[PDB]
């Protein structure tokens, strides 16, 4: 799946709020300092994939599904994040909306989704029509069963992006809310005024 | 719907030798394709995959050592050996093994790795 | 990876049996991407099925062969003389990879 973000902020705190999350590879920005960093737009990437499939996910490792179905730049920084949701959704004969592709004739490159009806042709003849031996259509569904361990669970992924732009920032809100106490000389900076009184 | 292996021999470890996996009818040069090695008296095991696109698999003892490409004009995969050491005494296996059903399976070149 | 146990260490095959040869896998393997072959050491080798539902070509498909969790299996009711040979099971990831050393078909 893949998303983006309009006018408006995003506190993490709401999120590491939520669960403790699988991944937590958040190898670009230190964690620390992503409300101090804003940008004009986000990209939210979030959908799911196989348990044995989270080590490759990474831009520094590609693979099968990495490079056929979804890729991340190496050359680009990103925060991403993945939580176990295998009890969320099981099926005993098997999760049937979950089929990936098996091949596509060129590589992918990052960050585009391409969905189409062909068939994959394995001798020098053509493909139009239907056939089943050496011309296959490509077709790989999982069938998740809730018997099995840690390998082959559903753990949904979020990638989130974000890159700088001549306009703008949305999504870092600075805004600094105090009490107000109501009878002392303190020091305040009420829209940027520098003042001190009571 | 066959294929074949050619260039085949027998040289001293630590030189580099060059074999050629040539199919016919299948367009293999397109597929998920992969190398075995076959010591005598040891079972069948997997030791690199390569695909149609960029993305090599190899295994932890053969390293870098191995060396893989395909040619565009036949169904030809050029494949090399550099620094060749004692212990790859294995006949040669060359397949397409896919997700599908890793199937056609090929008899593959016999050779012995001896000083 | 992957540890498969395949027993025995010899088979007692006689023609016009029935046989039951059986694989067994690491941690509740599945089965759709599990694919048996036979093999006879000096030429090409033949397989057998993909997916573990419908068996490959080639063959009449007379074999049961099936399983679930760590247990798999294939029983064969008519024996021939072809099949003088030993049979793997495997298990492919993508990322990672196993193999068996399967048992050898004799009297």
């Amino acid at each position: 799946n893949r998303k983006r973000i309009s006018n408006c902020v995003a506190d993490y705190s709401v999120l590491y709020n939520f669960a403790p999350f699988f991944a937590f590879k958040c190898y670009g920005v230190s964690p620390t300092k992503l409300n101090d960093l804003c940008f004009t737009n986000v990209y939210a990437d979030s959908f799911v994939i196989r348990g044995n499939e989270v080590s490759q996910i990474a831009p520094g490792q590609t693979g099968n599904i990495a490079d056929y179905n979804y890729k991340l730049p190496d050359d680009f920084t990103g925060c991403v994040i993945a939580w176990n949701s295998n009890k969320l959704d099981s099926k005993v004969g098997g999760n049937y909306n979950y089929r990936y592709r098996l091949f596509r004739k060129s590589n992918l490159k990052p960050f585009e989704r391409d969905i189409s009806t062909e068939i994959y042709q394995a001798g020098n003849k053509p493909c139009n029509g239907v056939a089943g031996v050496n011309c296959y259509f490509p077709l790989q569904s999982y069938g998740f069963r809730p018997t099995y361990g840690v390998g082959h669970q559903p753990y949904r992924v979020v990638v989130l992006s974000f890159e700088l732009l001549h306009a703008p920032a949305t999504v870092c809100g600075p805004k600094k809310s105090t009490n107000l106490v109501k009878n002392k000389c303190v020091n305040f900076n009420f829209n940027g005024l520098t003042g001190t009184g009571v | 719907v066959q294929l074949v292996q050619s260039g085949g021999g027998l040289v001293q470890p630590g030189g580099s030798l060059r074999l050629s996996c040539a199919a016919s009818g299948i367009t293999v040069s397109a597929n998920y394709m992969n190398w075995v090695r076959q010591a005598p008296g040891k079972g069948l095991e997997w030791v690199s995959l390569i695909y149609a696109g960029g993305s090599t698999f190899y295994a932890d003892s053969v390293k870098g050592r191995f060396t893989i490409s395909r040619h565009n004009s036949n169904n030809t995969l050029y494949l090399q050996m550099n620094s060749l050491r004692p212990e790859d005494t294995a006949m040669y296996y060359c397949a397409r093994d896919l997700l599908e059903a890793g199937g056609m399976d090929v008899w593959g070149q016999g050779t012995a790795v001896t000083v | 990876e992957l540890v498969l146990t395949q027993s025995p260490g010899t088979l007692s095959l006689s023609p016009g049996e029935r046989a039951t040869l059986s694989c067994r896998a690491s941690l509740s393997v599945s089965s759709n991407f599990l694919a048996w072959y036979q093999q006879k050491p000096g030429q090409a080798p033949r397989l057998l099925v993909y997916g573990a539902s419908s068996r490959a070509t080639d063959i009449p498909d007379r074999i049961s062969g099936s399983g679930s969790g760590t247990d798999f299996t294939l029983n064969i009711s008519r024996l021939e003389p072809e099949d003088f040979a030993v049979y793997y099971c495997q298990y492919s990831d993508g990322s990672s990879w196993t193999f068996g050393q399967g048992t050898r078909l004799e009297i």
